[PDB]
């Protein structure tokens, strides 16, 4: 399958070195691109590195430049993400996440379901400023999100990335590029997006829609993210 | 962008992996296999290895591989893929000798070499293969040669052939061969009588698979 | 025997027919649009070139979404093409070598092949698992494939050598109809817009008229002379261009059943080896095998223009639905699509 | 005797 | 001894150097607008190191005719003698590599296939040419100007103690030019003379045919692989032999007669092997039936 | 046999040209005239016959 | 030294630029040819640069012989000349197209780039014949600077030496500089008097097809006059100021300005592959 078991983390002290070592069940790991996304337990999701296919062209965030290194191995479908160097805001939850790209792609479809670091205690702006709401089911529920700089580019495409996850579970890809719906998702999602403002219509509120929403720019390489917005059924 | 950034490594990655093949499919060689008929081909081709309308046989011999092609099984018009083989580096061409006195044993108007012939210079001079060599193969040579005492090659074709000896008859029947080409400057066939030696066929065929090659070579050269 | 005067029977049928042709054939096109909208030169550039195969490239189609180009070649590869970007989409490997029809489903996830081992192999391209795995191995000719167009997302119709241009589904790999009647081996394949009908081209120099299911020929088309190498159909409309060895690309209308005019000209004595209709069906592209390519006017032939530059023969010619481009998959082993 | 070839033609060997 | 005159020479060894200087130019360009229009790098990088070759040569016809006056130009010196040092390295290398690939291609089908890949047409031209740079630079650096034996007018000599010892600048010269036959005409020569007899017996033992088509071509291949050997030996061993033997002469002290009969002699085997580089063209690169057809 | 064989191709060929004979036929300058209304309907979103902006164009 | 500086200059920066317009345009198969010819006569201007670098260097000195200088300065002058033609040419072209596209066609039928190149060729080394075979090199003065000036008591007695020198720069000039810039400047009058009947199209965004070609020539020319005009002028204000009694103060600008005029003139020669790309 395209199972990622997350392997490693630990009550590491600051300053250490951690072997993150995700396995794959098999994808071709080699042709697909990867991910590392980060989530402090009271803050949201945060992109640390990507790595593309054969180890081609490799990106870390800026705070974690020279901290933090990934590699992979693909004939055993692996990929490593060493710590060089641990602080307190290094404590995150770490998923990866698989992403191919080409005209029909669907990237950061799958993610994995992650690792605890418990360790201690100029770009896009996704402001995302819904936040946890209590709505009823049945409604059209909308969550709004902005950016600085407007997504459409020569291609015609917006790169919007919105994304679900229950509270202790792992994002799915609802809507890749503002307009199309992935796999595993109803045909209710969908953003429907600007520009430069996003949406999520939701005409029937369920219980698998409750739960924090994310939405992602891929114009540049580094990857923002807004806060969780629960849709708390009640 | 970055997904068109990554879109153009992934065609990267693409390109050298169709490079590499091809640099692969290089090295191939591939012959192709005409039984006339479905007499001794199947002898000759389980030789030279120890409903699909073509057979891919592979295998190696003495670091050299080849990609053996059987399109007997066809059933249609062949000038319509015949040009699919153009590149063929060699033709393996499977006759047998043990055909006179049967005439077809379906049409008794034309024998087996008569009909072999006519496919063998439609082969020769056409025009996908004006420069393809033709690997000849005489197969059940030793049951020709066993019953062509008793009864000689003059029956095959009015014309006199020769005394009824089994070298007189291979030498006429090995002539009547090779006059068929029309472009001996260019391609030049390799007779052989196959017998029940498996290895001297595949060796003969490494041969002749050598000798192509270093024309191939001698014209790819300055000279030439 | 009887044999003789049956065939007598089929004989006077046969002229009553022609009775009716001649009957109904009184004008032709040109004598209707004598000099209708003389379009003059249009002459197009090669926008772009793609160089993935290395071989002798036979066929190749282009989507529903008029931008994505599958072709297959010689080696054992299938690289579907970004046209607008010149990019790699899927390079799939090809158990059989010698393929020469590859045809891109409406719905833009499979891609059938087919070739000499008379199998019409079908390809998933969008894959949860990330490659492009094949989805069903039809099989049941007797002859090499010439054509797999995708009647549907499921059923598909292909022609094969085996002079019979079966009717297949991916959903069960069964043959639904045979479409026999054809006596020499069918060499090309051409759906309705609106897939209810389809025409085949053959070696018999006749094309012949189907149905989409549970049918026999309707109408049958001689007056060519060699073979009939390709076939297209128009955009919407009775109509369809035929392409022959004879260097005619005729075309024959479908509720008239009737020649309308050859597409003949003097200095080409070469064959046709692709056509693919205009949008609106007012020119007609065709291939050739002089390593040129040329479109005429499809109501008034000559030379609307010429499409030339290949090196080698022109193997497929396809037009994209939106009809901003035309692709040309010649033997030489680069696909140029013109504007 | 004394000349040391480097001279008349292009070559000084 | 010296008597370094020969009154006849003095208008013809320049005229020689002139009537090679047009079928040079002529010829390389005939071949070169071809390929502009494997082993075809190789020739176009050997027609080129020809042409290039000849090219600055009257620069030295001037230098011959007016004697030893050489007015056209001063580091034009320096200039002229590294091309035609550089260019006539780089023919002889060409002619190696050529003739290697070849070697590679006849002899052995599929088994130096690899090695033929390795070699290519790219990779072998750029190491020959930077191999040609490396033996020739000495020449750009050490080629002085002016001061005809010291006075007088402007000749265009060596300077062997700048960068040498001092003392010893024979010693210098003598090593340089052992180096230079070393390097450009005993190795490579020896190159084309193995590699060209393995091809010349692959041709006796695989197109042993009894047919006319056969024996034409034995007759053929045998005797350009014969000829190319030949005209290479005709061309440089007179001209290397020469500079050996006067070196000897420096050393040995032949009698008089002998070192006249090398300094009368020197101009026409520089002559010979110079025009020998201008027909290489004709006899090696458009010796080939469909690249001369291309130029037909 | 192959005289059955035979009987059965004459059958199949007397039904399927009388098949034909049932076929409807239109008029060919009817035809032709449906043919030229499309053409001239539909020529103008033709890049092929009427150079579309060439802006719009990604090629 | 900033005019050896200047020559210098240009010879690294048009080196590096003509050959890659020259090699670039051949590769892409009228105004082709044009500006390859251009090009070509660019190139044959970088080779020889670094020489006379050295030659204004210390002062006038060139030791390399009466024959390279000879070379030298015909291509120095064939350079300029075979571009004021190459330029005429191509503007022929070009505004007949501008007022008749139809008629342009035909002119390049009557005329094909290719032949007009050549006899635009042969002309610009024909008139640059004089300026070949005058120029030898000499001691001026007894100086050890061995300089081929300009050598006119050849041809003529020492009497008429002078006014075979102004006639000889007089002529020069014109149909180097005042004859073509004129041709073209009333080409590109039709083309505003075209352009003026063409107002639908006069936007320079909504024409840009043909206006960037017309663009092309027009930075060109600008370049081309900016430069030239200057070294053009002066050389005339030279016999101007020689036989016309202006006063020594102004003549004495121009002994001062020349080296920088004449320098500053050759940058086109670098600026063209710069313009083209």
């Amino acid at each position: 399958d395209v199972q990622l078991v997350e392997s490693g983390g630990g009550l590491v002290q600051p300053g250490g070195s951690r072997k993150l070592s995700c396995s794959a069940s098999g994808f071709a790991f080699s042709s697909f691109g990867m991910h590392w996304v980060r989530q402090a337990p009271e803050k949201g999701l945060e992109w640390v590195a990507y790595i593309s296919s054969g180890s081609g062209t490799i990106y870390y965030a800026d705070t974690v430049k020279g901290r933090f290194t990934i590699s992979r191995d693909d004939p055993k479908n692996t990929l490593f993400l060493q710590m060089t160097s641990l602080r307190s805001e290094d404590t995150a939850m770490y998923y990866c996440v698989r992403s191919i790209y080409y005209y029909g792609s669907s990237p950061f479809d799958f993610w994995g379901q992650g690792t605890t670091l418990t360790v201690s205690s100029s770009d896009i702006v996704m402001t995302q400023a819904t936040s946890s709401v209590p709505v009823t089911p049945g409604e059209s529920v909308s969550i709004s999100c902005r950016s600085s700089k407007s997504l459409l580019h020569s291609n015609g495409n917006t790169y919007l990335y919105w994304f679900l996850q229950r509270p202790g579970q792992s994002p799915q890809l609802l809507i890749y590029r503002m307009s199309n719906l992935a796999s595993g998702v109803p045909d209710r999602f969908s953003g429907s997006g600007s520009g430069t403002a996003f949406t999520l219509t939701i005409s029937r509120l369920e219980a698998e829609d409750v739960g924090v929403y994310y939405c992602m720019q891929h114009l540049e390489y580094p990857l923002t993210f807004g806060a969780g917005t629960k849709l708390e059924l009640k | 962008s970055a997904e068109d950034k990554a879109a153009v490594e992934r065609s990267k990655m693409i390109d050298r992996n169709l490079r590499e093949d091809g640099e692969k499919a290089a090295r191939e060689v591939k012959l192709l296999l005409l039984g006339a008929g479905e007499s001794g081909k199947n002898t000759i081709v389980k030789q030279m290895k120890i409903t699909t309308g073509i057979v891919e046989t592979h295998f190696t011999f003495k670091d050299l591989h080849f990609k053996m092609f059987d399109v007997g099984a066809q059933r249609s018009e062949r000038k319509k893929w015949i040009h699919c083989f153009e590149g063929v580096t060699a033709i393996i061409f499977c006759v047998a000798l043990s055909d006179y006195d049967l005439v077809l044993a379906e049409d008794e108007e034309m024998n087996r070499m008569h009909e072999s012939m006519k496919l063998f210079d439609s082969i020769c001079n056409n025009k996908w293969f004006t420069d393809t060599s033709i690997i000849l193969f005489l197969n059940k040579k030793d049951l020709f040669e066993e019953k062509i005492k008793k009864s000689p090659l003059t029956i095959c074709y009015p014309e006199y052939a020769g005394s009824n000896t089994y070298e007189e008859a291979a030498a006429y029947i090995q002539c009547q061969f090779e006059d068929l080409n029309k472009r001996k400057d260019t391609k030049e066939i390799y007779t052989h009588f196959t017998c029940s030696t498996d290895t001297k066929n595949v060796q003969f065929v490494f041969d002749a698979v050598t000798d192509v090659i270093i024309k191939n070579n001698l014209k790819d050269c300055g000279l030439f | 025997s009887e044999l003789d005067q049956l065939r007598q029977e089929a004989e006077q049928l046969k002229n009553q027919i022609r009775d009716a042709r001649k009957a109904c054939a009184d004008a032709t096109l040109s004598q209707i649009t004598n000099n209708i909208d003389p379009v003059g030169r249009i002459q197009m550039r090669t926008r772009r070139t793609l160089r993935g195969h290395l071989a002798k490239i036979y066929a190749m189609h282009w989507g529903t979404d008029s931008r994505l180009l599958v072709s297959a070649s010689q080696d054992g590869k299938l690289i579907i093409w970004d046209s607008y970007t010149t990019n790699k989409v899927h390079a799939i490997p090809l158990r059989s070598s010698w393929v020469m029809t590859c045809a891109y489903a409406p719905s833009g996830n499979y891609v059938a092949c087919g070739g000499l081992d008379n199998i019409c192999s079908i390809y998933n391209l969008k894959t949860r698992e990330g490659n492009v795995r094949v989805s069903r191995e039809l099989a049941g000719h007797t002859g090499y494939l010439s054509c797999c167009r995708f009647l549907d997302d499921n059923q598909i119709v292909t022609s094969s050598g085996d002079t019979t241009c079966a009717l297949w589904d991916i959903e069960t790999g069964q043959q639904t109809t045979t479409f026999t009647g054809h006596t020499g081996d069918v060499m090309s394949l051409s759906l309705a817009p609106d897939t209810r009908l389809f025409v085949s081209g053959a070696c018999d120099a006749s094309a012949k008229l189907w149905d989409v299911r549970e049918g026999m020929c309707r109408q049958t088309f001689t007056g060519h002379e060699s073979d009939i190498n390709a076939i297209c159909f128009f955009p919407n409309g009775n109509a369809f261009a035929t392409g022959s060895d004879d260097a005619t690309c005729r075309l024959f209308d479908l509720r008239a059943d009737q020649e309308l005019m050859t597409y003949s000209h003097d200095n080409i004595i070469c064959g046709i080896t692709s056509v693919s209709f205009s949008k609106s069906g007012r020119l007609l592209l065709a291939g050739y095998d002089d390593f040129n390519c040329n479109v005429w006017d499809a109501l008034k032939a000559d030379r609307a223009g010429v499409l030339a530059g290949h090196d080698n023969r022109v193997s497929c010619l396809g037009v994209t639905d939106d009809g901003m481009a035309v692709a040309t998959g010649s033997w030489d082993s680069f696909l140029k699509i013109w504007n | 005797q004394r000349p040391r070839l480097s001279h008349k033609g292009p070559m000084p060997f | 001894c010296e008597y370094t005159d020969w009154k006849s020479s003095g208008a013809l060894i320049p005229a020689i150097y002139m009537l090679v200087f047009l079928l040079g130019t002529t010829g390389n360009g005939l071949v070169l607008w071809t390929v502009f229009r494997s082993a075809d790098i190789f020739i176009a990088s050997l027609a080129v190191a020809d042409l290039t070759f000849v090219v600055t040569l009257p620069l030295w016809a001037t230098y011959t005719y007016r004697d030893y006056d050489w007015p056209f130009g001063t580091f034009f010196c320096k200039l002229s003698s590294y091309l035609i040092f550089v260019n006539m390295y780089a023919s002889v290398f060409c002619l190696t590599g050529l003739s290697f690939d070849r070697y590679l291609a006849i002899v052995r089908p599929v088994a130096n296939a690899r090695l033929r890949l390795r070699v290519s047409g790219a990779v072998a031209t750029a190491v020959l040419w930077v191999l040609a740079a490396l033996l020739a630079m000495p020449v750009m650096v050490l080629r002085t100007t002016g001061d005809l034996e010291n006075t007088t007018k402007v000749q265009c000599y060596m300077d062997y103690s700048m960068v040498a010892t001092v003392s010893s600048e024979w010693a210098w010269e003598v090593g340089l030019g052992v180096s230079s036959t070393t390097v450009g005409f005993v190795v490579p020569f020896t190159i084309m003379l193995t590699c060209y007899f393995f091809i010349a017996q692959t041709i006796a033992g695989h197109f042993r045919k009894e047919r006319i088509e056969g024996l034409r071509k034995r007759r053929r291949l045998l005797s350009i692989i014969v000829v190319l050997v030949v005209t290479f030996a005709l061309c440089w061993m007179p001209y290397h032999l020469v500079k050996t033997l006067y070196m000897l002469g420096s050393l040995l002290h032949w009698p008089c007669d002998f070192d006249l009969f090398l300094m009368n002699i020197f101009p026409y085997c520089t002559c010979i092997s110079y025009v020998n580089s201008c027909l290489n063209p004709f006899l090696y690169a458009f010796f080939d039936p469909r690249f001369r057809q291309a130029c037909t | 046999s192959n005289n059955t064989a035979s009987i059965a191709q004459a059958r199949k060929l007397v039904e399927q040209l009388k098949m034909e004979a049932n076929i409807d036929r239109i008029k060919v300058s009817k035809a032709a005239a449906d043919l030229m209304a499309y053409c001239e309907a539909h020529a103008k979103e033709d890049p092929l016959l009427t150079p579309v902006p060439a802006s719009e164009n990604p090629f």
